[PDB]
């Protein structure tokens, strides 16, 4: 009965373990760099003039 | 042989714990110090788009950013032109409780599902102009609550059947099914390259999946309530969850864990809808106390807020180019805000 | 990670008493309306007992009233269940389950039968 | 060109706009109905006699007025998500078997879904039209009084028949008691939240009733009535 | 003094018909310039508003244009520069206008009145079609009416400006389909006040506090002032009911106002909206 369940269960947890995990600093500094590269293709951001802007 | 199975569940997951407290060397709030603020977001409602009759409960931007869809519990799957406030098609469906729906990439189907357990395709490029059923996805034991479409005839749809799956919409029998949520899948967001998606549920975890090969590739878990809304990072790096906990998280598929907390104390109303912008900067949450908060998604500050919404905040939606952001509401009128 | 680990059942003869202790782990106690269900041999979940977020509102199942009493310790974050005067229907594996939402009085499916918020259980054999 | 393709866009939009006229002229004039209740709570035999007599769909019409009436069936019992679709339901018709059995507490089991349903932040403005239904299989249990609800509710000993009380030919005190103990016990949550937002109508049903699509009807009318007096705040 | 009871009736409800016309345009103001205000009672509420502003504004002309003229007369013994406008039809027909805002008004009441009935009777109804039905009525029976009483003070009567009801049975033309009108919203206010205590009856401790409030909410909005008054001297007793029959129906503007715009749940609600909307923006 719940035997599969949780074999099941376990054998995702070791699924999930083994897994090449980076440190946070990293993620965190290619996060802001990603938002960094592409902050002057973002109108929300920076607020796009009324020339191009569609919904004017 | 539960209770040791329960013991070796129970030290792989402080393992899984200890291998992501050992990755935790700081946060964004210690790096992202020496990021400037983006300021005061003050977006204005552009165009308000009414004619639905009911709650509207999802929308979706086509990949033109013109064309909307917009699901309410009336019965009607209208399509609109965001730059002309003109409805192009007012779709009629079978089952008034519609609980989502989507906009195919290439523009030509469109998709919604609900409490009718079946996600129904409707096909817009037609030969004839009247917009019909395609398929009839039916397969789910659980309500639909979200579907997005894959490019190619594939839609990954999620149910309250605590299992998302993906279907050939040419046979109508779906290929995969994604399991091991154990409470009801709320939301989806398909990442940049379709290849991974991530689902929300009542567990308050949220799931990495391989399409492809259908594992649950990675299980995030920090939040607290049921996981209303789920959204990828623009570069496929990195997803926000929303949730009734009234917080926002922001995972990393790479740093396994929490790596912001988008939480006000002053907020106590459940995230419905959750959205990024273009160089995801900007985390738009939508809220239950009827509007929706721009967040900083690298600073955890409220940088603006959309307020004007006479009712429920229910769906959110960026254009693909970012040029606006869609707020869909119970009160049966979607706005666009610039 | 929402965690409910529970202690304090085990086997106890009719008219004894017992105090499961519920601690809670990963969500902020005092946020969220807390309960007791319980599971008798036969494959029934029934509510308990339920309490509010601060301990003022508390509510029982008519078979456990007045001899059943909940408290709860919003600093060390833990539910407690004194079991006084119990009797054989009261063998069950109770389950130390929350609520869905903070700040809502709204308290839905505890007793569903695969809730995701509700503890692992403990068993109380009379 | 683009002129004769915005004005086809604007022939569209006036094609597109007078059919969701004609659609909402018949939205708002059909009632919603949500049925929920419990397992095998008796709601089924309610389907039949308002499906035949004049999630699953149901489409009657009494009195010229249509309803339609949604038995949510193939869905979980996790009812916390699918329940906020529900709010333009004009009435929540809860569906309570008052005499389950004769599998555990299914009365206080439908009590708490009921006390549920009234602190829902988004049902805190749908009326709940109330069957209290098996009134004829709850009579046989306590007048042969082998298996009381006492031992589930111990305030039913020191509870006395109210005053409102309409016993049936054929109830005897010993049932009328059960009969509006039950109703009480949900009256308890229907008055100690939401006032003049919602209003709990509650009904003696059982299999053999037939006049139950009326019920809704005259509670439906006055949930409207209701809605539109507060509208004016004359009520 | 005679003199003085008048003149201290005539400005003051004047002032009632100002303070009707002044928080009544900012009512106006309010329920169209929110949005979400926008339904179809609210259209119903924002034309019974615009009738009362046309009755307000009109016995501010008649009281204003009489004036203008007296003034001239009374100006140097003239006589001669007055009687001339009176056989110029410029006044036979401003006061029509007269009688036909005071006819929309009270077949606005009317209006009022058959909605709020049928909303509570009759609840299977085109919005689309009953709001232009309900225009059509409250603003084109009041013509049905007024301007055959129109031709036939023209073809039948003599000057006098037709403020002298001289032959009564011609001026039963317009006055008939008015009291018509208060009848008909005298039964609608007895309705739904059955309805309204039949509702606080139906619920759990005092529902005579209530229906008070609900009661004198009811009285303005369908203008149920006018049935002790209209449908009726003595020169004690013709000065008691004048000063009455004239300050009531002038603050009633004000109290419709008041009621149904400004201490109106919602628009209290609405507005702390708006507000904060326009706050954040600072
Ligand atoms: C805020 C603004 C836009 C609203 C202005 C409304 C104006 C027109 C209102 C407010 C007060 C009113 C005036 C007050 C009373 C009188 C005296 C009377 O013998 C002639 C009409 C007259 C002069 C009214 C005309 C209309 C009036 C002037
Ligand atoms: C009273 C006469 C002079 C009418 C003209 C003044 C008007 C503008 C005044 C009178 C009553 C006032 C309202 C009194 C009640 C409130 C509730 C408060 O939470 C928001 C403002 C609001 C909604 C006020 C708005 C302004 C208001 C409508
Ligand atoms: C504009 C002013 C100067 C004179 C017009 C009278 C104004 C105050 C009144 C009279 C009739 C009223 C209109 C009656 C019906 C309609 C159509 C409806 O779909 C929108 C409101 C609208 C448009 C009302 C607006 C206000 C209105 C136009
Ligand atoms: C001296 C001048 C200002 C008098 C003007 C009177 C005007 C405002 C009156 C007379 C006729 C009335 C209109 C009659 C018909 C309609 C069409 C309806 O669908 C909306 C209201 C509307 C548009 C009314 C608005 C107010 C109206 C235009
Ligand atoms: C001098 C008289 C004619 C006018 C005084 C106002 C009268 C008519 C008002 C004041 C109180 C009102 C009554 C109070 C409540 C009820 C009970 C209801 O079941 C029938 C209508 C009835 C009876 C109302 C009719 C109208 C009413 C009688
Ligand atoms: C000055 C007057 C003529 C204008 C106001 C209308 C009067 C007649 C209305 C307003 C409030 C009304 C009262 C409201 C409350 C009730 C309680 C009800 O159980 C009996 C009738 C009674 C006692 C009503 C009698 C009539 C009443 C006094
Ligand atoms: C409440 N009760 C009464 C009772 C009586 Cl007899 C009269 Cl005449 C008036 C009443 N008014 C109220 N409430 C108000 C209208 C708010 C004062």
């Amino acid at each position: 009965a719940s035997i599969a369940q949780a074999r099941k269960l376990v054998e995702q947890l070791k699924m999930e373990a083994n897994i090449d995990r980076i440190k946070v600093s990293k993620a965190a500094a290619d996060l802001m760099a990603y938002c960094e590269a592409h902050a002057k293709e973002d109108p929300l951001l920076t607020p796009v003039p009324a020339s191009e802007n569609p919904f004017r | 042989e539960l209770d040791q199975l329960r013991q070796e569940a129970e030290q792989l997951k402080n393992q899984i714990r200890d291998a992501r407290k050992a990755c935790a060397d700081a946060t964004l709030s210690q790096i992202t110090n020496n990021i400037d603020p983006v300021g005061r977001i003050q977006m204005r409602t552009r165009r308000t788009l009414r004619g639905h009759l009911a709650k509207i409960y999802a929308m979706h931007w086509g990949t033109d950013s013109r064309l909307l869809v917009s699901a309410s519990q009336d019965g009607k799957l209208i399509i609109w032109d965001s730059y002309t406030t003109n409805k192009v098609h007012a779709i009629p469906l079978r089952s008034s409780w519609v609980m989502t729906c989507a906009y195919a990439p290439s523009g030509n189907y469109v998709a919604c599902g609900g409490l009718d357990n079946i996600c129904s395709i409707y096909n817009l490029k037609t030969r004839e102009g009247n917009v019909r059923v395609s398929r009839e996805l039916a397969g789910h034991t659980g309500y639909l609550s979200c579907c997005r479409f894959l490019d190619d005839n594939q839609i990954v749809t999620s149910s309250g059947d605590t299992t998302c799956a993906l279907w050939d919409i040419e046979t109508g029998q779906q290929t995969t099914t994604f399991t091991g949520h154990t409470g009801d899948v709320m939301s989806l967001s398909l990442a940049p390259d379709t290849r991974l998606f991530v689902s929300g549920a009542c567990d308050a975890s949220a799931k990495l999946w391989d399409v492809r090969e259908g594992m649950c590739r990675q299980t995030f878990t920090g939040h607290e309530s049921d996981i209303n809304a789920i959204c990828f990072f623009p570069n496929g790096n990195a997803f926000a969850t929303g949730s009734d906990d009234a917080t926002c998280r922001l995972f990393d598929l790479r740093a396994d864990q929490e790596l912001m907390t988008y939480s006000h104390d002053n907020i106590i109303c459940g995230i419905t809808s959750v959205s990024f912008s273009k160089s995801g900067r900007l985390l738009l949450a939508g809220y239950d106390d009827f509007n929706c908060n721009v967040w900083d998604a690298l600073k955890a500050d409220r940088a603006g807020v959309l307020a004007g919404h006479d009712n429920r905040v229910s769906c959110l939606g960026v254009t693909d180019d970012g040029m606006a952001v869609a707020t869909g509401s119970w009160d049966s009128f979607l706005k666009i805000w610039n | 990670q929402v965690q409910l680990q529970e202690s304090g059942g085990g086997l106890v003869q009719p008219g004894g008493s017992l105090r499961l202790s519920c601690a809670a782990s990963g969500f902020t106690f005092s946020n969220y309306k807390m309960n007791w269900v319980r599971q008798a041999p036969g494959k029934g979940l029934e509510w308990v007992s339920d309490i509010s977020q601060s301990g003022a509102s508390i509510s029982y199942t008519g078979s456990v009233k007045g001899r059943f009493t909940i408290s709860r310790d919003n600093a060390k974050n833990t539910l407690y269940l004194q079991m006084n005067s119990l009797k054989p229907e009261d063998t069950a594996v109770y389950y130390c389950a929350r609520c869905p939402a903070p700040f809502t009085r709204d308290c839905f499916d505890v007793t569903s039968t695969t809730y995701a918020y509700r503890g692992q259980g403990t068993q109380v054999t009379v | 060109d683009q002129r004769n393709e915005e004005k086809a866009q604007r022939e569209a939009n006036k094609k597109i706009e007078k059919q969701l006229q004609k659609d909402k002229q018949v939205y708002r004039a059909t009632h919603r109905l949500l049925l929920l209740g419990a397992g095998e709570s008796g709601k089924n035999t309610i389907v039949k006699q308002m499906r035949i007599l004049h999630i699953f769909e149901t489409k009657f019409q009494v009195d010229k007025v249509n309803f339609h009436m949604f038995d949510v069936g193939a869905q979980r019992d996790e009812r916390r998500k699918w329940i906020q679709c529900f709010n333009d339901v004009t009435a929540i018709i809860f569906v309570v078997a008052s005499s389950s059995y004769n599998q555990t507490n299914r009365l206080q089991a439908a009590l708490k879904l009921f006390d549920s349903i009234w602190n829902n932040k988004w049902l805190r403005d749908t009326s709940v039209i109330l069957f209290l239904n098996k009134q004829d299989l709850l009579a046989e249990k306590v007048l042969a009084g082998k298996s009381k609800i006492e031992d589930y509710f111990p305030e039913f000993a020191r509870y006395t028949t109210p005053e409102d009380a309409t016993p049936e030919p054929g109830e005897d005190p010993r049932v009328t008691r059960a009969k509006y103990f039950i109703r009480d016990e949900f009256l308890r949550i229907s008055t100690a939240s939401g006032d003049g937002r919602h209003y709990c109508y509650p009904h003696f049903t059982c299999a053999v009733d037939t006049e139950n699509i009326r019920r809704v009807f005259n509670d439906c009318r006055d949930i409207i009535q209701r809605m539109h007096l507060r509208q004016y705040e004359l009520l | 003094s005679p003199e003085e009871q008048l003149l201290f009736l005539y400005i003051i409800y004047t002032v009632g018909y100002a303070l009707s016309f002044s928080a009544l345009v900012i009512a106006s103001a309010i329920l169209l310039g929110f949005r979400h205000l926008h339904c179809t009672r609210n259209y119903i509420h924002l034309n019974l508003f615009a009738s009362f502003i046309l009755r307000a504004l009109s016995v501010f002309i008649k009281d204003a244009a009489l004036k203008w003229m007296y003034s001239t007369a009374a100006q140097q013994h003239q006589w001669d520069g007055l009687l001339s406008y009176q056989d110029s039809l410029s006044c036979r027909l401003v006061f029509l206008l007269m009688q036909y805002c005071v006819a929309a008004n009270y077949y606005w009441l009317l209006v009022e009145g058959v909605y709020l009935y049928t909303l509570l009777a009759f609840s299977v109804l085109s919005e689309q079609w009953i709001f232009r039905l309900y225009v059509s009525i409250g603003w084109g029976v009041p013509l049905l009416f007024v301007v055959p009483w129109g031709i036939v003070k023209y073809l039948y009567e003599d000057e006098g400006c037709w403020t002298r009801n001289s032959n009564m049975n011609y001026w039963l033309i317009i006055r008939l389909p008015i009291l018509f009108a208060i009848g008909v919203n005298f039964l609608i206010f007895v309705r739904v006040i059955c309805i309204v205590v039949s509702k606080l009856k139906a619920n759990l401790t005092d529902i005579k506090c209530r229906l008070a409030k609900s009661t004198l909410t009811l009285i303005p909005l369908l203008g149920t002032h006018e049935v002790i008054f209209a449908f009726v001297a003595r020169g004690t007793l013709r000065f008691i009911k004048l000063f009455t029959e004239l300050s009531f129906t002038s603050f009633q503007g004000l109290m419709v106002a008041i009621l149904y715009c400004f201490v109106n749940n919602e628009v209290q609600l609405e507005f702390r909206k708006s507000w904060e909307r326009w706050r954040l923006e600072h």
